[PDB]
C-alpha cells in the first residue's frame, strides 16, 4: 500500500503512527492514570505558590536544581575508569593534538625546506 | 601646495581638456557647481581667512629634533654596556627612518595607481620597480629579527649574509 | 520541546516545561532555538538519499560541463601592438616576439 | 612610580580612619583620582622605556596594564558595596583593605624592573586574592575553589624560582635591561630545556593553558564579584606579560619548543568554545570564554612576531575590559534571582531595557566586532598566525564563528523570549548598576579611537 | 550553441578546430600575399583615452570618438547613434573576421585529413 | 478618506485609485510601444549572422586538395 | 488597526454563519440552541460547525477546547474571551 | 518654515564644515585626496598649457 | 487552552482530530471553495459510511489504517493561522506582555500619572488579599486524601466566594497590550 | 469581514515613486554610463530571442499547470514534489545532523 515511515533518531515517529498508540492494555489506563496524578500534584502545588499573595521571589525548582547539579557537579564522583571511557578519553583528547602537529610540522618543514633552498616567493612581505 | 615638498611626493602636471559642449541644452554641472561656489566655497573662505587672520597676531616656531652620530654595534666592545645602549638606541631610530621611508613609497605607489587610473599597469612601472627594490633591501634587512630585535641580532644577520656572498663569490671563481 | 504539544496550559511556555517535572539530560539543546527531532513527511533516509543524489549529480554534470564546453565558431580575439604587449607590463626594454595579425 | 605607589598605601589609613558611612565614598573618589594620575604613564618614549630608578621602569607593555588595574579598583568597589551592604563596619574595612593590597601588589608587579622582585610580587598576589574568594565566597565550592587556584599557581611558579637564581648565578643580573642587552642564544640541551620549561610552565599555568585551567572556572565561578573581576581582568595578564618579558633569554629554544604549547593552545581555544556553547552556568560561561581568549594570546606570544606582540597586547586589555563588563552584569541577574541558571531567568528585555542595551553592546564586544579591539588584537594574532603557517587560519576561522554562536546564544537566551511568571522580584535597574555598565564600555570604544596606546612596543 | 560543438563531441574531434590551438597553420599558407591588419588609434591616443585593456582592439578609433561625442553632449544622451553604430559595425566587422578565421581552420584540417587519407591509400595500393 | 469595512462585499474603491493604477499601466504599455517604435534593434537584432557556408576557398585561401 | 470586536457583533456572526448552515433550521435557532440535545446533529456536524467558526473568525480553536462548545452561546463566550472582548 | 530651518541646518552646516576641513586640512597633506587624471581625446584643447592634442588619421570609412 | 487535559483520548477523539486533520489538510490541497467543498463532502462521506461499527477492534484498525493514509498524503506545507503555533504570526506579541507585579514599582510621581488606575488597582489588590485564606481553604476541602487526580479547579461555592486561583487567570496580559 | 484599504498617501507615493524606475530607470542608467565591456553585436537570431523564448515557454507552461488546479481531481504529491517543496530537503538534515553533532560533541567529549 502507502510507503512506510521510518524513523530516526532526529526525525522520530509521530504518535498516530506508534503501534502502541492502538494496543492499549488495561494497564497502560492505569499507568497513565497514575501519570495525571504526578503531574496535577506538581500543578496544584506550583499553582498554590504562584497565586499566593504574600510570596514575593522565585519559586524554587527542585526538578532545575537537580538537573543542574547532575550536569556539573555529580559527573565525577560517578565516573569510573572503564575501557570505553579510557579509550574515548585517549581518542577525544590525544589524537587531534598529535594530528594538528603532524600537520603544522609538516607544513613547516617544506616551508623551511624551500626558504633554504631558495625557490619561495617571498617578496614584498614586509610584515610578519 | 608649499605644505610638502614636490620632490618628495611628486606629481605629474595635470592635464584637463578645455570643454568643447555641442548642444544647447544647459549644463546642470556647471549651475550646481555655480550654486556650491557660492553658497559653500565663499563662507568657508572667509571663515578660513578670519581664521588665518587670527593666526597672524601669534606666529611661534618648533623645531625638529637633530641627534648626532654614535658608534655603532661594531664599534662598541664586548660586553661594553654604555655603548651598546648608545649604539642600539641609534639602531633604533634607524629602524623607525626606514620604516617612513618604505611608507613613503608605498603611499607613491598608490597615488599613481589611483591617478593612472586604468592604464596603471604600464603607466606606474616606474613606481613599483622603486619599490621592489627598497622592499627586497628593508627585507634584507630586517625581515626575520623576531619579536626582541637588537642591533646585535642584525649585526649577526649582516655577518651571515656577507659570509655566504663570500662564498658564492669564491664559488663562482672557482 | 518542538516535539512538546502548543496547546497545553505549560508553566513556561517558551521551554514547554512544568514546574516539577523531571528535565531531559540534554535539554540545554533540545529547545525551541536548538536541534529539532520532531516527524517529518518524509523519512530521514529518503531525504538524505534525494539530498546526496542532486548534489552528487549536479557535481558530476558540472565537471562533465567543464570537459565538455560550450563556444562559438570564432578564431581568438586580436590585438594590435604585440597582443597589447607594452599596455600588460611588458619590459620597453627587451624587444617581445612579434605578433602579426593579417586580413581576411 | 613612587607617585602612584603611595596613595595606594596611603588609601589603606585612609580607609582605616573614615567614618562608619563614608569608607566607600571616600575609597572610590580616591581611586578614580589615583586611576587620573596614573594616566601620566601612556606618554612612552619610541627607543626605550621609561627608567624611573634603579627598582621600577614602565614601557608601552606596562603601562596600559597599569591603567587598567587603577581604573578597575573603583569598579569593584561599586560592585563590592552592592553586595556588601549587611556587612560590619570591620568587615568591609577589611575587604576594602583586601582590595587595596591587590592593586598596590599589581602595581609593583608590572612595574618592577628584576624578574626576582617581579616574582615576589607576582606571587604575594595570591594572599589577598585566595583569602577574597574563600572569605566572601557565598557558596560551598568557594574552598576547594582557592585550593585549586592556590596550588596550581605555586606548582606552577617554584620552578620559575629555582630557574631564576639559577639564571642570576649564571650570568650575574636578573635586571630587565642587562639581560636583554646581554643575552645569548640557548643552545638546545636537555639542560636548556628544562630551563625553558620551568620558565614557561609557570607563566603558563598563570595564563591558563588548556590542560592547566581547571582552577579558572572553579575559582571565578566561586568567587565574590570583585574577585571575579580582577581575576580575569588583570591577574590573568600576569602570565602574558611575564611570557612577554622572560622569552627574551629563550631564544632560539622557543622556535623548537613551541609546538605542544601551541597545538594544545589551538585545539583547546576549539574546545572551550564548543563547551561555552552548552553551558547551562552563566559565570561558567563567562570563564570558558576567558579560557579561549586567553590561549589565542599564548598562541601569539609563542608564535613571537612584532605583529603577534601587538595583538597580544590588544587582546589582552580588550578581554579584560569585557569579561569585568560580563561578570557585572552577570552578577546584576544574580542580585535579582539568587541563581546562576541561564535558563531560570528570561524576558529580561522585556523586563529591564537599559540592562538588555549594556547586555547587547557587552555581546558584541565579546566576539570580534568591528573596530574593536577586541577584533584589532585578534585580526592581528590571526594574521601572524597565518604567516607561521595556512591552517592556522582555518582554527581561528572555527573559533571565531564559535565565539559569535556562544555569545548570541547567552544573549538571546537571557534577554529574549518571555519572562518567567513566578520571578515577581525584579525590580528596576539602578544608577549604580548602570554607571558600573557606563564606566566598563565607555573607555572601550575610546580606546577603538585611540588604538596605539595598546599596542605595546613593536609599535 | 551551435551544430560545431555537435559535430566536434557527437563526431570527429580531428577535423572540427581547436579553438585554444587556433589557428595551427601558417598565415600565408594559401595566401599569396596577405595583408597585415591596419590599426588606426595609437597606443598614446589610447592610453591618454583610458580606454580598457579589452577595449583597445583594431576598433578603438570608433570608441574613442563615441567617448569623445558622449562627453561633449552631456545633457543629451541621445545624440551619439551614429558613432554607436559605427562602433558597433566596427565590432561586427571584426566578429566575422574572427568567423572566417575559424571557418578557414576547419576546411584546412578536413583538407588535411582527406590529403592524409589519399597518401594512405596510394600507399596501401 | 474613511473606508468602512465590508461584510462579505466586495470593498469600497476609490476613483483616485482606480484612475491612478489605469494611467501607470497604460504608461507601461505606452512606453514599451513607443521603446520598440524606436529602437526594435535590441531585441531583434541589427546586424546579420553570416552563413559560413557561403564564403568560397577563394576568398578563405584555401588551396584545390590536388594543389 | 482593525475595529474592535463586541460581543453583539460576534453573536451576529456566529448566528449568520450558522444561520447558513443547512442542516440547521433558521426559524428555531436561538443562541441558546444545544447542537446535538436539540438541534440534531453529530460529532462529526459539530467539527464542521467549529471549522466554519475558525474559517470566519481567522483563529483556530484547540481541539481540547472545541469538543466543549455545544452551544452558540458558548461559541461566543469562548471567542470573546480569547479575542478580550469585554463590551 | 520647517523646512527651510531642516535644509540650512542639516544640509548647510554639514557641508560648510566637511568642505572646510577637506579644503584646508585634508588637501594640505600629500596624497590623501587623488583624482583619476581627466581622459584626453584626439583632438582636443589641454586647458593648463594651451595644448592642442592632434586629431586622428583619417579613417577607411565604409558605407 | 483553557481546558484541563484528561488522562488518555478516547476513540471518538482520535477519530474527530483526525477527521479534522484531515479536513485541514485537504483544504490545504484543494486552494479553491468549489473543489474543497467536493472534496470535503466525500471525506465525510467515507467517515459516515464506517461510521456504524460494533466491532471495536477492527475499528480501531480502520482507524490505523487511515492514520497511515494520512500520513502519507498529508501536504508538506499545510496551511497554518497566522496565530496558530505554526503560523507566521505566532509569539510576536509575547514581548510586549508586561504583569501587573511588575506595574506595582512605578514611581510615585509616574503612578500619580494615572490617579484613577491605581485606585481602582488598590481595590482589586485588596479583593485578592481578603479571598486567599477562603481559597486555600476550599482547594484543601475538596481535595482526596491521595491528591489532586486531575488539574481542573472548583468554582466558588458561596455567595461571596471567588473561583480558587483566579488571580492570574483573570489579571493575564491582553492579546494585543501594546 | 473585508477590510482591504490602500487608500494611504505614503503607501501610493512610495509605490508610485518605486514604480517609476521599475519602467524608465534602466533607459536612463544603461544610456548615461560609458561603455565598459564590448558588446555582442553580431549573434544568431534564435540566440538573440533565447531569453524571450524561454520566458514565454515558462509563462505558457506555469500558466497552464496552475489552471489545471480548478479541475474536480485529487492526486497525491510526487517525489520532485516533495523535493521542490521541502527546500530540496537542505534545511531539514544540514540543520539537525551538523548541529546535533556538534551541540552532542560540545558536552560528551569536550
Ligand atoms: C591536554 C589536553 C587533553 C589531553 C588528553 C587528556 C585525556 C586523555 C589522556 C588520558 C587517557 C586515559 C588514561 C590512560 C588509561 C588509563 C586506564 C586506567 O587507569 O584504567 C584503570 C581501570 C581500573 O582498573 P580495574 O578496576 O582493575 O579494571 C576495571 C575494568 O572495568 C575491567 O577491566 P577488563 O578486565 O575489562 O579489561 C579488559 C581489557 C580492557 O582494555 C581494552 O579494552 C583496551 C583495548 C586496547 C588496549 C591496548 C592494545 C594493545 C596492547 C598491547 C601492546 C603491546 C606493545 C608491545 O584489558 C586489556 O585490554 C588489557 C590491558 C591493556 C593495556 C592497558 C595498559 C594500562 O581499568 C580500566 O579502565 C581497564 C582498561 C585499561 C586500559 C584501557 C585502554 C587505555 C588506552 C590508553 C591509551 C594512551
Ligand atoms: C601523553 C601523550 C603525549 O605525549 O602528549 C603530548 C601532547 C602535547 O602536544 P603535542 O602537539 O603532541 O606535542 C608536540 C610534540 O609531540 C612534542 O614537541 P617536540 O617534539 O617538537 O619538542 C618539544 C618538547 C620537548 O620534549 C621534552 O621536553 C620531553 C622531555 C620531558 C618533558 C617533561 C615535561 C615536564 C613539565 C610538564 C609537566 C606537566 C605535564 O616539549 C615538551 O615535551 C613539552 C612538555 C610539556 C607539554 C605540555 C605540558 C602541559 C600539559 C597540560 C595537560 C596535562 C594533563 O599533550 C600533552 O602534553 C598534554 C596531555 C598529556 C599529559
Ligand atoms: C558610542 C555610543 C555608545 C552608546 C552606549 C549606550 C547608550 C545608551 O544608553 O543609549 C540609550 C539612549 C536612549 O535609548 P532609550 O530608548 O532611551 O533606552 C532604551 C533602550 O536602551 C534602547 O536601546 P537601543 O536598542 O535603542 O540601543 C541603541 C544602541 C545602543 O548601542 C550602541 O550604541 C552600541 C555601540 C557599541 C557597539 C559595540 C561593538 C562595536 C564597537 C565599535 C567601536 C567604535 C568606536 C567609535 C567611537 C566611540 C566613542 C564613544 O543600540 C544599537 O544601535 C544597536 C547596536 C548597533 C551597533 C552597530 C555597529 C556597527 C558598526 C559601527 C562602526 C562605527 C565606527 C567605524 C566607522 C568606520 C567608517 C567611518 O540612546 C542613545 O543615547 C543613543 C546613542 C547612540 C546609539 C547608536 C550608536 C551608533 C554607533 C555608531 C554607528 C555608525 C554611525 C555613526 C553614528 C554617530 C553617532
Ligand atoms: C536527481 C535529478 C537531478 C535533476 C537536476 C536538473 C533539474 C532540472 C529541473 C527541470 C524543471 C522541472 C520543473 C518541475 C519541477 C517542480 C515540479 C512540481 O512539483 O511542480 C508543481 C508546481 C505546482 O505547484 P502547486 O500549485 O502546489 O501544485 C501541486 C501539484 O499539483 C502537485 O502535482 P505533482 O506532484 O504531480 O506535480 C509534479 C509533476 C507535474 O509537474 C510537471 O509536469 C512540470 C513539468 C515542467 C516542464 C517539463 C517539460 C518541458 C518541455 C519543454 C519543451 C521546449 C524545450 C525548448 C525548445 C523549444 C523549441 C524546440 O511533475 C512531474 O511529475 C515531473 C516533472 C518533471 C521533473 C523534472 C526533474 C526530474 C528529476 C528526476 C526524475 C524524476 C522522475 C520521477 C518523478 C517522481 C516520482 C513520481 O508547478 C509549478 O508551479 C510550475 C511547474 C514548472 C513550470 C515551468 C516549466 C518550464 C521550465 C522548466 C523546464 C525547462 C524549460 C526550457 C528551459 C530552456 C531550455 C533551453
Ligand atoms: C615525576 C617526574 C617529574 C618530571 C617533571 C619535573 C618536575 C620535578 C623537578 C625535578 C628536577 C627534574 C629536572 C632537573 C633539570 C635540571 O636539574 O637541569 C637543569 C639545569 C641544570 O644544569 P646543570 O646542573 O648546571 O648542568 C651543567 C651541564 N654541564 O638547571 C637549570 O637550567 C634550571 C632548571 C630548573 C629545574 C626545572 C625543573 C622543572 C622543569 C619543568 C617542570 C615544571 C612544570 C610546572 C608544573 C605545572 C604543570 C604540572
Ligand atoms: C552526457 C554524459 C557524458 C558522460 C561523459 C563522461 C566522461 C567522458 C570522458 O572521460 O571523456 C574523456 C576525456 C575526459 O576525461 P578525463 O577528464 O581525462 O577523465 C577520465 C577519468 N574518468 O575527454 C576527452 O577526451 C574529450 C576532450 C574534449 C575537450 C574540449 C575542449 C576543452
Ligand atoms: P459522532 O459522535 O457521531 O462521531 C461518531 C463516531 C466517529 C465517534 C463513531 O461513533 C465511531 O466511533 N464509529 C466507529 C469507529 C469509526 O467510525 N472509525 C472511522 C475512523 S477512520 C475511517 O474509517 C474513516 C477514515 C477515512 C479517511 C482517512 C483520511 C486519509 C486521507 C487524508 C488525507 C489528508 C489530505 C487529503
Amino acid at each position: 500500500s502507502f510507503p512506510k515511515y521510518k524513523p530516526s533518531r532526529l526525525a522520530t515517529l509521530p504518535a498516530t503512527l506508534d503501534p502502541a498508540e492502538y494496543d492499549i492494555s488495561p494497564e497502560t489506563r492505569k499507568a497513565q492514570a497514575e501519570r495525571l496524578a504526578i503531574r496535577s500534584r506538581l500543578k496544584r502545588e506550583y499553582l498554590l505558590q504562584y497565586n499566593d499573595p504574600n510570596r514575593l521571589g522565585v519559586i524554587e525548582d527542585p526538578a532545575l536544581i537537580r538537573w543542574t547539579y547532575a550536569r556539573s557537579a555529580n559527573i565525577y564522583p560517578n565516573f569510573r575508569p572503564t575501557p570505553k571511557t579510557s579509550l574515548l578519553g585517549a581518542l577525544f583528547g590525544i589524537g587531534p593534538l598529535f594530528f594538528w602537529y603532524y600537520v603544522f610540522k609538516t607544513d613547516r618543514d617544506k616551508k623551511e625546506k624551500l626558504i633554504q633552498e631558495g625557490k619561495l616567493d617571498q617578496t614584498f612581505n614586509i610584515s610578519y | 601646495p608649499d605644505s610638502w615638498d614636490k620632490d618628495v611626493y611628486p606629481e605629474p602636471p595635470r592635464r584637463t581638456p578645455a570643454p568643447a559642449p555641442q548642444t544647447s541644452l544647459p549644463n546642470p554641472v556647471t549651475y550646481l557647481t555655480k550654486i556650491f561656489d557660492l553658497l559653500v566655497d565663499r563662507p568657508v573662505t572667509l571663515a578660513r581667512e578670519f581664521i588665518e587672520q587670527q593666526h597672524a597676531k601669534n606666529r611661534y616656531y618648533y623645531y625638529h629634533r637633530e641627534f648626532r652620530r654614535v658608534p655603532d654595534i661594531t664599534e662598541c666592545e664586548e660586553k661594553d654596556i654604555l655603548c651598546m645602549f648608545e649604539a642600539e638606541m641609534q639602531w633604533r631610530r634607524d629602524y623607525k627612518v626606514d620604516q617612513e621611508i618604505v611608507n613613503i613609497i608605498q603611499e607613491r605607489l598608490k597615488a599613481c595607481q589611483q591617478r593612472e587610473g586604468e592604464s596603471y599597469r604600464q603607466n606606474c612601472a616606474k613606481e613599483l620597480e622603486q619599490f621592489t627594490q627598497v622592499s627586497k633591501a628593508f627585507q634584507d634587512r630586517y625581515s626575520d629579527l623576531g619579536a626582541h630585535y637588537s642591533a646585535r641580532k642584525c649585526l649577526a644577520k649582516q655577518k651571515q649574509r656577507m659570509l655566504a656572498e663570500r662564498k658564492a663569490a669564491k664559488e663562482a671563481a672557482a | 520541546q518542538q516535539e512538546r504539544d502548543p496547546w497545553y496550559d505549560w508553566d513556561h511556555p517558551d521551554l514547554r516545561l512544568n514546574w516539577g517535572e523531571p528535565i531531559h539530560w540534554d535539554l540545554d539543546m533540545y529547545i525551541r532555538n536548538r536541534v529539532d527531532t520532531s516527524p517529518t513527511p518524509v523519512s530521514w533516509n529518503t531525504m538524505c538519499k534525494h539530498l546526496f543524489g542532486f548534489v552528487a549529480f549536479m557535481l558530476f554534470m558540472f565537471w562533465v560541463g567543464e570537459i565538455y564546453p560550450s563556444y562559438q565558431p570564432v578564431g581568438p580575439k586580436q590585438y594590435p601592438y604585440n597582443d597589447l604587449y607594452l599596455e600588460r607590463g611588458g619590459d620597453p626594454t627587451k624587444e617581445p616576439e612579434p605578433v602579426v595579425h593579417y586580413e581576411i | 612610580m613612587l607617585k602612584i605607589i603611595i596613595p595606594t598605601t596611603m588609601l589603606l589609613p585612609m580607609t582605616w580612619m573614615s567614618k562608619h558611612n563614608m569608607i566607600w565614598i571616600n575609597a572610590t573618589v580616591h581611586s578614580l583620582l589615583i586611576s587620573l594620575i596614573s594616566l601620566s604613564l601612556l606618554n612612552q618614549l619610541g627607543e626605550n622605556s621609561l627608567n624611573f630608578s634603579l627598582t621600577f621602569f614602565s614601557d608601552s607593555l606596562s603601562a596600559p596594564l597599569l591603567v587598567l588595574t587603577t581604573w578597575l579598583l573603583p569598579l569593584m568597589l561599586m560592585a563590592s558595596q552592592s553586595h556588601l551592604s549587611k556587612e560590619t563596619t570591620t568587615r568591609k574595612k577589611l575587604y576594602i583593605t583586601m582590595l587595596i593590597l591587590l592593586q598596590l601588589f599589581l602595581i609593583m608587579t608590572f612595574t618592577a624592573t628584576e624578574l626576582i622582585l617581579f616574582y615576589i610580587l607576582f606571587e604575594a598576589t595570591l594572599v589577598p586574592t585566595l583569602i577574597i574568594i574563600t572569605r566572601w565566597g557565598n557558596q560551598t565550592e568557594r574552598l576547594n575553589a582557592g585550593l585549586y587556584f592556590l596550588f596550581y599557581t605555586l606548582a606552577g611558579s617554584l620552578p620559575l624560582l629555582v630557574a631564576l637564581v639559577y639564571i642570576q648565578n649564571t650570568t650575574g643580573s636578573l635586571n630587565f635591561l642587562i639581560i636583554h642587552y646581554w643575552s645569548h642564544p640557548l643552545s638546545n640541551s636537555w639542560s636548556n630545556i628544562f630551563m625553558w620549561l620551568a620558565c614557561i610552565m609557570a607563566f603558563m599555568v598563570k595564563m591558563p593553558l588548556y590542560g592547566l585551567h581547571l582552577w579558572l572556572p572553579k575559582a571565578h565561578v566561586e568567587a565574590p564579584i570583585a574577585g571575579s573581576m580582577v581575576l580575569a581582568a588583570v591577574l590573568l595578564k600576569l602570565g602574558g606579560y611575564g611570557m612577554m618579558r622572560i622569552t627574551t633569554i629563550l631564544n632560539p629554544l622557543t622556535n623548537y619548543m613551541a609546538y605542544p604549547f601551541l597545538m594544545l593552545s589551538m585545539w583547546g581555544m576549539i574546545m572551550t568554545s564548543s563547551i561555552c556553547l552548552r553551558q547551562t552556568d552563566l559565570k561558567s560561561l563567562i570563564a570558558y570564554s576567558s579560557v579561549s581568549h586567553m590561549a589565542l594570546v599564548i598562541v601569539a606570544i609563542m608564535i613571537q612576531t612584532p605583529w603577534s606582540f601587538m595583538g597580544a597586547t590588544a587582546l589582552m586589555i580588550a578581554h579584560g575590559l569585557t569579561s569585568s563588563m560580563l561578570f557585572c552584569l552577570a552578577n546584576t541577574n544574580y542580585e535579582r534571582v539568587h541563581s546562576r541558571t541561564m535558563i531560570l531567568a528570561r524576558g529580561l528585555q522585556t523586563l529591564l531595557p537599559l540592562m538588555a542595551t549594556w547586555w547587547l553592546v557587552a555581546s558584541l564586544t565579546n566576539l570580534a566586532l568591528p573596530p574593536s579591539i577586541n577584533l584589532i588584537g585578534e585580526l592581528f594574532i590571526i594574521t601572524a598566525s597565518f604567516s607561521w603557517s595556512n591552517i592556522t587560519i582555518i582554527l581561528m576561522g572555527m573559533n571565531m564563528m564559535i565565539t559569535a554562536l556562544y555569545s548570541l546564544y547567552m544573549l538571546i537566551t537571557t534577554q529574549r523570549g518571555k519572562y518567567t511568571h513566578h520571578i515577581n522580584n525584579i525590580k528596576p535597574s539602578f544608577t549604580r548598576e548602570n554607571a558600573l555598565m557606563a564606566l566598563h564600555i565607555l573607555p572601550l570604544l575610546l580606546l577603538t579611537l585611540n588604538p596605539k596606546m595598546i599596542l605595546g612596543p613593536l609599535y | 550553441m551551435g551544430a560545431h560543438l555537435a559535430r566536434r563531441y557527437l563526431g570527429d574531434a580531428s577535423k572540427e578546430p581547436d579553438p585554444l590551438r587556433m589557428p595551427t597553420f601558417p598565415p600565408d599558407y594559401g595566401f599569396p600575399e596577405r595583408k597585415e591588419r591596419e590599426m588606426v588609434a595609437t597606443q598614446q591616443e589610447m592610453n591618454d583615452a583610458q580606454l580598457m585593456l579589452q577595449q583597445r582592439d583594431y576598433c578603438a578609433h570608433y570608441l574613442i570618438q563615441l567617448l569623445k561625442c558622449k562627453r561633449d553632449s552631456f545633457p543629451n544622451f541621445l545624440a551619439c547613434k551614429h558613432e554607436q553604430h559605427d562602433w558597433d559595425y566596427c565590432e561586427h566587422l571584426d566578429y566575422v573576421k574572427r568567423m572566417k578565421e575559424f571557418e578557414r581552420e576547419r576546411r584546412l584540417l578536413q583538407r588535411k585529413k582527406r590529403r592524409e587519407q589519399r597518401e594512405a591509400e596510394m600507399a596501401r595500393g | 478618506v474613511h473606508i468602512e469595512p465590508r461584510y462579505r462585499q466586495f470593498p469600497q474603491l476609490t476613483r483616485s485609485q482606480l484612475i491612478q493604477a489605469e494611467f501607470f499601466s497604460a504608461t507601461m504599455w505606452f512606453w514599451i510601444l513607443w521603446r520598440f517604435w524606436h529602437d526594435s534593434d535590441a531585441v531583434l537584432g541589427h546586424f546579420p549572422y553570416p552563413d559560413p557556408s557561403q564564403w568560397t576557398d577563394e576568398e578563405l585561401g584555401i588551396l584545390p586538395d590536388d594543389e | 488597526d482593525a475595529p474592535p470586536l463586541t460581543l453583539e457583533a460576534i453573536k451576529d456572526r456566529v448566528l449568520y454563519v450558522l444561520k447558513l448552515y443547512d442542516k440547521i433550521d433558521p426559524e428555531k435557532l436561538s443562541v441558546n440552541s444545544h447542537f446535538m440535545k436539540d438541534l440534531g446533529l453529530d460529532s462529526l456536524d459539530q467539527v464542521e460547525i467549529i471549522m466554519a467558526m475558525e474559517d470566519e473568525f481567522g483563529f483556530e480553536i484547540p481541539d481540547i477546547d472545541a469538543e466543549k462548545l455545544m452551544c452558540p452561546q458558548e461559541i461566543v463566550d469562548y471567542i470573546a474571551d480569547k479575542k478580550d472582548v469585554y463590551e | 518654515y520647517r523646512h527651510s530651518i531642516f535644509a540650512v541646518t542639516h544640509v548647510l552646516i554639514p557641508v560648510w564644515i566637511i568642505h572646510y576641513y577637506l579644503k584646508y586640512h585634508v588637501t594640505a597633506k600629500p596624497y590623501t585626496v587623488v583624482e583619476r587624471k581627466p581622459r584626453i581625446f584626439p583632438g582636443d584643447t589641454i586647458l593648463e598649457t594651451g595644448e592642442v592634442i592632434p586629431l586622428m588619421k583619417e579613417f577607411p570609412d565604409q558605407h | 487552552a483553557f481546558s484541563a487535559p484528561a488522562a488518555y483520548l478516547t476513540h471518538q477523539q482520535k477519530v474527530l482530530r483526525l477527521y479534522k486533520r484531515a479536513l485541514r489538510h485537504l483544504e490545504s490541497w484543494c486552494v479553491h471553495r468549489d473543489k474543497y467543498r467536493y472534496f470535503a463532502c466525500l471525506m465525510r462521506a467515507r467517515f459516515d459510511e464506517h461510521k456504524n461499527e460494533k466491532d471495536m477492534v477492527k475499528a480501531t484498525q480502520l482507524l490505523r489504517q487511515a492514520e497511515e493514509e494520512f500520513w502519507y498524503g498529508q501536504h508538506p506545507q499545510p496551511y497554518i493561522f497566522p496565530e496558530s503555533p505554526g503560523g507566521t504570526s505566532y509569539e510576536r506579541y509575547e514581548c510586549y506582555k508586561v504583569p501587573e507585579w511588575c506595574l506595582d514599582d512605578w514611581h510615585p510621581s509616574e503612578k500619580a500619572m494615572y490617579p484613577d488606575y491605581f485606585a481602582k488597582r488598590e481595590q482589586w489588590k485588596r479583593l485578592r488579599r481578603e479571598s486567599w485564606e477562603r481559597e486555600v481553604k476550599q482547594l484543601q476541602e475538596e481535595t482526596p486524601p491521595g491528591g489532586p487526580r486531575t488539574e481542573a479547579l472548583p468554582p466558588a461555592r458561596k455567595e461571596g466566594d471567588l473561583p480558587p486561583l483566579w488571580w492570574h487567570i483573570v489579571t493575564r496580559p491582553r492579546e494585543r497590550p501594546m | 469581514l473585508v477590510l482591504i484599504n490602500e487608500n494611504n498617501p505614503l503607501l501610493i507615493n512610495s509605490i508610485k515613486r518605486l514604480l517609476i524606475g521599475s519602467i524608465f530607470a534602466g533607459f536612463i542608467i544603461s544610456n548615461n554610463i560609458p561603455p565598459m565591456t564590448v558588446p555582442n553585436t553580431t549573434m544568431p537570431l534564435y540566440m538573440k530571442m533565447t531569453a524571450l523564448i524561454v520566458t514565454i515557454m515558462g509563462f505558457m507552461l506555469a500558466l497552464e499547470l496552475n489552471n489545471t488546479t480548478y479541475y474536480l481531481k485529487f492526486k497525491y504529491p510526487s517525489q520532485t514534489y516533495k523535493f521542490s517543496n521541502m527546500l530540496g530537503y537542505y534545511p531539514s538534515i544540514m540543520h539537525r545532523l551538523p548541529t546535533y553533532h556538534n551541540l552532542s560533541m560540545s558536552q560528551k567529549s569536550a
